[PDB]
């Protein structure tokens, strides 16, 4: 079908400088009419910029006019978003978007592009197991915990089996505090797979290249 | 500029009823052309929006009949006929008329689902973060409703330690519940002061770990 | 002036009636082909607008959308070949008739359409006149219907589909007519205006080229070439402004198409962008509806042709509805029997129908029975001519009647009269025929044993024996080729075999020999007993045996009796007989080196204008594109207003830039043929007058010259370079742009583009002229018509009306069977070209459907390959079309380079020569013998000599041509003799100067001849070169009595005079000339028939002129009439070449010769 992936946001000191990236597969790409939506962290989105079929054309609001620049490669299918002079008030997750036949706006959207804007310095995780003392069932459900503590910046994955389970996982967002983020899973597993099959919680920083994939005893 | 608001934010709506959420813009939405753009999106939990029915009265291909969207001038409604949990989250009410396009403010829909006690479970720290010199335990309040709901941490039965880092969570789609954690840290000095602990939900639902190491 | 519509057609049958009912149906079908076109390309721009976007049953679209344009090119391609062919055909059989029918008519015609109209002019109310019918009834008025029918189906399609914009696009459609209409008169029959500026200048050329030896003989080559020039400069002038003026019209057409785009698509972008229509919808009505109104104006000429076509058919009936009172396809005239010859003249009065205010003739009355012959004698018109007409019933009386055997004429056939009677006139001629069919000429059964009887009869056998080619000889034009005893011998003996009964002879023995004239009167008298016979002479040889002889005075026969009649009355005819007893050239572009910046800003404009189609083409194609690609409403609006600002832009340039190039090529080009025409014309007046004669070297001949070159060589200088680098632009960048956007289509649709491009250039001819009417094949039945015209009259008593009449048609039938296979021919081509052009859309679209659905392309891509293609090889036919022919112009430009270059053996702006102090005025000549370089075989003077004095007055008389015109041309050098020697004072003439002999001497024609200026102007042209004193006019213009016609008419020196003598008569402007060479003061006296038409109370005051000046100059008169002879003191009488005399006047009285005869005509 029609599939945009993004690429390109991490941390950034204020007044530098980014570039985001979108590459679309699955349709002409040379017809259609792009823009890019922004979604804040109190989750109230607004609109960023607008691109032609062709190029030509170019649409930015009345607060980011000057400092970003939107652009498109028709020959590789890339849609690229340069940012300068960035702000603290510039701190939010970028959608790409694509225009829609009888004039619908954004039809078909892509996932985030996490972009925090602010003075702090990148680091790795601290990642831990969680697990009752002794490992005392419950019954036929077993529940078992992590929790990844003290990061920056907060795009972080958190998985289980490297993509096997996912029954009686309850994940959490973090919570911001003094520029730690801290992010709790849980899991819920049956009696007879836990003492027989061991469950490992994965963990990965894509802003350190970390990837810590701790497996869980009691 | 033009600011859409949208009137009604808290949507209590039960399975089978119906749902009426109202954008009533300011400035008044006509092009040059004639044509009215005004389409309505929809956020399910993490995941990018939807687009829903574009102009005024259509709908995207891939949309159930329930939904209805009619209205004229500066006053545009959106109505849910048959609410059923696959339909979760929050809708936004975008314009394009004229030259800054605006988004609006937001509307939350939340199922009305039967009333449920946690089923709370605390969590014994790892000798990890131990051994660096924090503690981890967390209690994960699970599979309740209403949305709100507190906890309370007896630290070895009397101190009721509520120092806690508490991270809520949306409505589960699938059984239309709830869930928070509250993970309790605090130095690993006064921690092992103390043997057990005893973290409970606001009667009390009750669970404790009373081990240092098994 | 103009003959109804319904009395228009009626030489048309049952066949033409079915030819013209079909013709106009299939050009009403022909015509609604583009429109319905606009109906379904309209309609696969919305398939191709749909598809690609959800490449599903695409392709399945357009194999359907294929069928609906091969069938509307195979309808068009049926269509056009009926509507062209049939309407051609359907003027092809009129016009024939009545060409027919008009010669059939101007023959059996009262005489006395000669004098009242003239004949020349006949011939362009003929030839000319039918050609301005043909093209109007012909083929335009199919074209009109056609372009009626575009109009309605036009606006129809324009209100079914929408009619909110169909309003809009038709509220300026006046100025869209007006524009189109304009262009279409300018478009149409624009080779022939040219003869508009050339028309005021052709008659100053034609003058001077008439009379060369008389300019060269005066000097006056200077001045005439100086009017010349101004004629030039005005000429050229004219040109410019109408360069000017069709470049504007074509911009202005180009302007509002343009401008009707920008429009157009600015109004329907808000349509579209409402919901309300498509881009199919907007496409289909507004083409359709702005090819409606344009083809309303392409529809303007027809009915200006018709009106033409009218206005000449009204006169031409009126010539074939004419029925003379007298003629003889009425039949009505009864048919005598009983022959036996009865003259009676009873009170016969006339006046000329030429001119009534005078009555040469007051009355005659005389009787002639059969064999009684009569002679008749008197001066030369005095009505004898006239009369012997007037007896064949060529005239009728004013009063009275004349009769025959009784009867009268009056009420019986003529035929039958004007057949059964023989008259030999003043000058009989003969035609471009063979000797069997001149002896023939009289009727029908005349047998080759008749042909040698004759010639046997009138001693016309000999010819045959020493002239090869013995009974189909072919005889020269007027009877050139003979000599005057077998044109005499012809005569009689034709005249003889007509079977006469009453024989009538003018001036029978003015050039006959000795027994010539002896010979051809006894054939004529064995001939005068079964047979009456009058006869006129002025030789009294051929009178005496005529049983009466009378006396002509005031035409009136006064005198009457036989010979001892008249012998005891001493009257008149007494004291006449008491008195007798390459290579090609390419360097053409060196005669317009001088004027390159007009041609480098030629070629800057025509590479811009030139490459204004393929901006066209990204243009559309991008425009369109801008409603494929899935936008905003904004997007598509700011896009939309910047291309149709772009397309307004281009409007105005095209405008600016036509207008350009009109001004700088057609600037360069009249310069050109300004200056081309000035060398031309000087280079003219240097050739001898050995160079002058040659009648392959005729005034028409140079005439079309001055003309036809300016043309030619005009265009294949600038207009080559114009449309070589016009298609260059266009075409290069139109392929080199396709080949980059798609090559596997390019290359498909570049395998059409011959057809599309030769396609335009086909149409373009039919458009505007190039019907070929070949005049060639139609010049030689002219011809035949041509010789019958100048001597109607003459031709209608022999009856021969019926042998030209045939001599017509059997002569039309060659071309008419051609021009009928070429109404077909054309008829195709035209057709199938025009029918390719609807197929195109067939083929190029269908293989687009297959690469916009494998995603090579785009559609946007096809659109801008195919509009750059296929509109761009009809830009290149349209263009190259427009302009003249190459290789013609190139023959043209080789020929004039070919005399411009040239150099005469003897220069006359050339100073060589003798230049010598003194002079006393002596001339000798030498066994001087003298040839024509055109004529070596007949010789004229066989190497005479002379002996001429200083003031000694020359006395020399002869014949009607001798050699007397000879040795004018001797002492004048137009002519050089390869014999003799010449001695002017010992001094030759082969030596002397040839332009400093001129300012020395000066001499007379034999009549005068004058300008278009004022009368001071010819009689001062006289001397030129040097301060003229208005005085000395008046000096010599009083001497000669000349002067007192000229101080009473007003404007006394100062009256523009009219063209060659027009304004007055002979005797008055006979002065002017001796007048003229008066004023030069020479040291020799020249005169040559100077009483010819003159006074004999002016030829006193004419040769007082020459006694008070004769002095010092070596004087030769030569006169007809003795009585200014008698007083000339040396006499030397000529006869063929050798001298007949010279002496001392007695010298030539006692000893009597054929001056003792000379002198013997009218003395008292
Ligand atoms: O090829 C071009 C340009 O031609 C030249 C360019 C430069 C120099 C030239 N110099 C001498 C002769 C032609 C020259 C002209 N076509 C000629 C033919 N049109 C045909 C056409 C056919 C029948 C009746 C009216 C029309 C006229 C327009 C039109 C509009 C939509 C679709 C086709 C056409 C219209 F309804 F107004 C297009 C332009
Ligand atoms: O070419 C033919 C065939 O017509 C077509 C048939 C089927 C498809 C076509 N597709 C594209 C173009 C023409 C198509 C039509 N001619 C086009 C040429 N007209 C001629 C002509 C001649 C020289 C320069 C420009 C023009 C053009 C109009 C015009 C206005 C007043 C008087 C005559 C004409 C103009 F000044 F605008 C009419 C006939
Ligand atoms: C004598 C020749 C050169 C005349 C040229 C005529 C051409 C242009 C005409 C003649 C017959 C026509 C074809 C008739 C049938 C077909 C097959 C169909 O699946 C697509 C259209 C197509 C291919 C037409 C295209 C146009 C066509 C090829
Ligand atoms: C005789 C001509 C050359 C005079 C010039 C008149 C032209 C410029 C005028 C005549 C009628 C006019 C149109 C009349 C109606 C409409 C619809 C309206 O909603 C916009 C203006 C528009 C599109 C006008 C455009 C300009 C127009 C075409
Ligand atoms: C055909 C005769 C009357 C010529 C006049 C008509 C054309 C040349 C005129 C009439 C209306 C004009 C348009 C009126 C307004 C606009 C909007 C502007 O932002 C872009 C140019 C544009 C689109 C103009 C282009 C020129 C235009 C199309
Ligand atoms: C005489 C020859 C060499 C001239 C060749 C002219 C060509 C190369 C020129 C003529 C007008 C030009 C166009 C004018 C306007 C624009 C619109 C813009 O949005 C795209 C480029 C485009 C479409 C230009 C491309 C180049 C162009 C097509
Ligand atoms: C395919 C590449 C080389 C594009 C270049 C195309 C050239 C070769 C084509 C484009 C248009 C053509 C010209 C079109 C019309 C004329 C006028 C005619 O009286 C002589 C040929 C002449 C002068 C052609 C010569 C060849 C030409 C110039
Ligand atoms: C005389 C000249 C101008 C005509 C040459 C013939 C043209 C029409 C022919 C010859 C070569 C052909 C191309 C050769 C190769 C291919 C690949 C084939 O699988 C699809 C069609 C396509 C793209 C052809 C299109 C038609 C084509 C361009
Ligand atoms: C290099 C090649 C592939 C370029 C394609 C050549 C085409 C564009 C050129 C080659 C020669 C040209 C033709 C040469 C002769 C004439 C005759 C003239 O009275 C009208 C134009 C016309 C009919 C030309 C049309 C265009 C033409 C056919
Ligand atoms: C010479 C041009 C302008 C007119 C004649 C074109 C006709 C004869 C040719 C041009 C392109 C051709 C098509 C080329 C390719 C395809 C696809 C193939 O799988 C079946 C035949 C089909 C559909 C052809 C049908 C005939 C066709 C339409």
């Amino acid at each position: 079908e029609v599939i945009l992936v993004e690429s390109g946001g991490g941390l950034v000191k204020p007044g530098g400088s980014l570039k985001l990236s979108c590459a679309a597969s699955g349709f002409t790409f040379s017809s259609y009419t792009m823009s890019w939506v922004r979604q804040t962290p109190e989750k109230r989105l607004e609109w960023v910029a607008t691109i032609s079929s062709g190029g030509g054309n170019t649409y930015y609001p009345d607060s980011v006019k000057g400092r970003f620049t939107i652009s498109r490669d028709n020959a590789k299918n890339n849609l690229y978003l340069q940012m300068s002079s960035l702000r603290s008030e510039d701190t939010a997750l970028y959608y790409c978007a694509r225009y829609y036949r009888y004039e619908a706006w954004f039809a078909s959207w892509g996932q985030g592009t996490l972009v925090t804007v602010s003075a702090a310095k990148t680091t790795a995780p601290s990642v831990y197991p969680l697990a009752p003392v002794c490992g005392d069932t419950t019954g036929s459900s077993v529940t078992l915990g992590c929790l990844v503590k003290g990061y920056f910046p907060e795009p972080v994955t958190l998985t289980w089996n490297s993509g096997s389970l996912s029954s009686g996982v309850h994940t959490f967002p973090a919570v911001l505090q003094s520029d730690l983020y801290t992010l709790s899973s849980s899991v819920t597993v049956t009696s007879s797979t836990w003492p027989s099959q061991s469950i490992t919680c994965n963990v990965a920083h894509p802003a350190s290249s970390t990837k810590v994939d701790k497996k869980i005893e009691p | 500029d033009v600011l859409m608001t949208q009137t009604p934010v808290s949507l209590s709506v039960s399975l089978g009823d119906q749902a009426s959420i109202s954008c009533r813009s300011s400035q008044s939405i006509v092009h040059s052309t004639g044509n009215t753009y005004l389409e309505w999106y929809l956020q399910k939990p993490g995941q990018s929006p939807k687009l829903l029915i574009y102009k005024i009265s259509n709908r995207f291909s891939g949309v159930p009949d329930r939904f209805s969207g009619s209205g004229s001038g500066t006053d545009f409604t959106l109505k849910i006929s048959r609410v059923e949990a696959e339909d979760l989250g929050v809708y936004y009410c975008f314009q394009a008329s004229h030259a800054p396009r605006t988004f609006g403010g937001g509307t939350k829909l939340e199922i009305k689902r039967a009333d449920a006690a946690p089923t709370v479970s605390i969590f014994p720290p790892s000798s990890e973060q131990l051994t660096s010199g924090g503690a981890s335990v967390v209690c994960f309040l699970n599979n309740f409703y209403p949305k709100d709901i507190n906890v309370k941490w007896k630290i070895d039965g009397s101190e009721r330690q509520n120092g806690v880092l508490n991270s809520w969570t949306d409505q589960d789609s699938k059984d239309s519940t709830y869930s928070m954690s509250s993970t309790l840290t605090l130095t690993k000095d006064e921690y092992e002061r103390h043997n057990s602990y005893t973290c409970e939900a606001t009667s009390p639902i009750v669970k404790s770990f009373n081990r240092n190491e098994c | 002036p103009t003959v109804s519509v319904f009395s228009m057609f009626r030489y048309s049958n049952w066949l033409d009636k079915l030819y013209m009912v079909v013709g106009t149906l299939a050009a009403i079908i022909h015509g609604a082909g583009l429109p319905l076109m606009m109906l379904v390309f309209g309609e696969m721009t919305d398939i191709f607008a749909n598809a690609g976007n959800l490449f599903m049953n695409l392709e399945e679209d357009m194999t359907r959308y294929a069928y609906y344009y091969s069938g509307i090119g195979a309808g068009v391609l049926v269509a056009a070949y009926i509507q062209v062919s049939f309407w051609c055909l359907a003027a092809g059989r009129q016009i024939h008739k009545i060409r027919k029918q008009f010669f059939h008519a101007i023959m059996r015609q009262e005489i006395g359409w000669f004098d009242v109209h003239d004949v020349g002019e006949l011939n362009t109310r003929l030839t000319d006149d039918v050609s301005k019918i043909n093209e109007g009834i012909g083929d335009k008025i199919g074209m009109f219907f056609q372009s009626m029918a575009t109009f309605f189906t036009g606006f129809i399609v324009g209100f079914t589909r929408g009619w909110k914009l169909t309003l809009v696009i038709l509220a300026i459609s006046p100025v869209l007519g007006l524009s189109a209409a304009v262009w279409a008169k300018i478009l149409s029959s624009f080779t022939d205006k040219e003869l508009l500026a050339y028309a005021k200048a052709g008659a100053v050329a034609e003058e001077v080229l008439a009379a060369i030896r008389t300019v060269i003989a005066f000097g006056g080559q200077k001045k005439e070439l100086e009017r010349y020039n101004k004629n030039l400069e005005e000429a050229k002038r004219i040109g410019i402004k109408k360069a000017i003026t069709a470049n504007i019209s074509i911009g202005a057409a180009f302007l509002l198409i343009y401008a009707s785009y920008a429009l157009a698509f600015w109004y329907g972008t808000t349509l579209v962008l409402s919901g309300e229509y498509s881009i199919g919808q907007v496409l289909t009505v507004f083409f359709s509806v702005l090819i409606g109104a344009f083809s309303v104006g392409q529809a303007s000429p027809s009915i200006e042709a018709f009106a033409n076509a009218r206005g000449a058919a009204y006169e031409i009936f009126k010539i074939i509805d004419n029925k003379p009172s007298i003629d003889s396809y009425s039949k009505s005239g009864h048919k005598p029997d009983n022959i036996k010859g009865n003259l009676e003249f009873r009170n016969v009065h006339f006046s000329y129908p030429s001119r009534k205010e005078v009555k040469i003739l007051k009355g005659l009355n005389l009787k002639v029975q059969s064999g009684q012959t009569v002679a008749l004698v008197g001066n030369s018109g005095c009505g004898k001519s006239t009369t012997v007409q007037l007896m064949q019933r060529l005239y009728d009386p004013t009063e009275g009647m004349v009769s025959v055997d009784g009867q009268d004429i009056r009420t019986i056939n003529v035929r039958f009269l004007r057949e059964i009677i023989g008259v030999v006139s003043q000058e009989p001629v003969l035609f471009a025929t063979t000797i069997a069919e001149n002896i023939r000429y009289g009727r029908e059964n005349v047998t080759m044993d008749e042909i040698e009887k004759a010639v046997k009869e009138a001693n016309a056998y000999d010819f045959i024996m020493k002239l090869p080619h013995k009974f189909d000889t072919l005889v020269g034009e007027r009877g050139a080729q003979l000599s005057g005893g077998q044109k005499q011998r012809i005569a009689i003996a034709r005249a003889l075999v007509r079977n006469p009964k009453i024989l009538l002879l003018d001036e029978a023995t003015s050039a006959l020999d000795t027994e010539s004239e002896a010979v051809v009167q006894v054939a004529l008298d064995k001939a005068r007993k079964g047979r009456t016979t009058i006869v006129i002479a002025h030789r009294l040889s051929t009178v005496r045996n005529a049983d009466v002889i009378a006396g002509f005075d005031d035409g009136v026969i006064v005198e009457k009796g036989n010979h001892d009649e008249l012998m005891k009355e001493k009257g008149i005819y007494f004291k006449l007989v008491t008195m007798q007893t390459p290579v090609s050239f390419w360097r053409i572009m060196k005669l317009n080196l001088t004027e390159w910046p007009y041609f480098v800003v030629g070629v800057f404009c025509a590479i811009i204008n030139g490459g204004l189609q393929p901006a066209f083409a990204i243009i559309f194609s991008k425009i369109i594109g801008v409603f494929t690609r899935i936008d905003d409403p904004e997007t598509k609006r700011q896009n939309s207003n910047l291309f149709s600002l772009l397309f307004l832009a281009l409007g105005i340039i095209s405008f600016i830039t036509f207008f350009l190039q009109g001004f700088t090529f057609g600037k360069a080009g009249e310069i050109l043929t300004k200056r081309l025409r000035y060398m031309v014309f000087r280079s003219m007046l240097r050739q001898d007058v050995s160079w002058f004669d040659d009648p392959k070297n005729t005034t028409g001949a140079l005439t079309t010259r001055l003309a036809n070159d300016a043309a030619q060589v005009k265009g294949a200088i600038g207009s080559r370079l114009a449309v070589i680098t016009q298609n260059i632009a266009n075409l290069g960048t139109g392929i080199i742009i396709s080949f980059i956007y798609g090559w596997q289509l390019t290359l498909l649709l570049l395998a059409i583009v011959p057809i599309i491009a030769i396609a335009g250039v086909v149409e373009m001819k039919m458009l505007s002229g190039q019907a070929l009417k070949d005049k060639k094949e139609l010049e030689g039945a002219g011809k035949i018509a041509t010789e019958a015209i100048e001597n109607f009259r003459t031709v209608v008593s022999l009856t021969q009306e019926q042998k030209f009449e045939h001599m017509y048609a059997q002569s039309l039938q060659v071309p008419y069977r051609n021009s009928l296979r070429k109404a077909h021919i054309f008829g195709i081509t035209f057709s199938f070209t025009q029918a390719m052009m609807y197929f195109s859309y067939a083929g190029c679209f269908r293989f687009g459907a297959y690469l916009v659905a494998h995603k090579l392309m785009s559609f946007e891509d096809v659109l801008l390959v195919f509009s750059a293609v296929v509109f761009g090889a009809m830009a290149v036919g349209q263009v190259s079309s427009f302009a003249p022919d190459y290789a013609k112009a190139k023959i043209s430009a080789a020929h004039i380079i070919m005399i411009i270059e040239k150099t005469p053996l003897i220069d006359s702006y050339s100073t060589e020569g003798l230049m010598p102090n003194t002079l006393e005025g002596n001339v000798t000549f030498g066994e001087v013998v003298f040839n024509y370089p055109t004529r070596p075989d007949i010789p004229v003077l066989q190497g005479l000599s002379l002996e001429v004095k200083k003031g000694q007055t020359l006395a020399l008389v002869g014949s009607s041509g001798c050699g007397k015109s000879t040795v004018v041309q001797l002492l004048e050098r137009f002519y050089d003799p390869l014999a003799g020697k010449v001695l002017l004072d010992g001094k030759e003439i082969k030596r002397l100067n040839v332009q400093w002999l001129r300012a020395h001497l000066g001499i007379v024609s034999q009549e005068p001849i004058l300008f278009d200026c004022s009368i001071a102007e010819n009689i001062a042209y006289g001397d030129n070169s040097r301060v003229v004193s208005q005085e000395e006019i008046v000096r010599a213009a009083k001497e000669a009595n000349i002067h007192a016609f000229i101080e009473s008419l007003p404007n006394k020196y100062s009256t523009k005079v009219g063209d060659k003598g027009t304004q007055l008569s002979g005797g008055q402007k006979q002065r002017i000339a001796i007048a003229r060479a008066l004023v030069r003061q020479p040291h020799i006296l020249l005169l040559d028939e100077a009483t010819s038409a003159l006074d004999t109370e002016s030829e006193k005051v004419v040769q007082e002129a020459l006694d008070k000046a004769r002095e010092g100059r070596t004087c030769i008169v030569i006169a007809h009439r003795l009585s200014t002879i008698q007083n000339a003191d040396l006499i030397v009488v000529f006869q063929n070449g050798r001298v007949k005399e010279h002496g001392t006047h007695q010298q030539l009285l006692a000893q009597k010769g054929i001056y003792f005869s000379m002198v013997s005509v009218q003395a008292g």
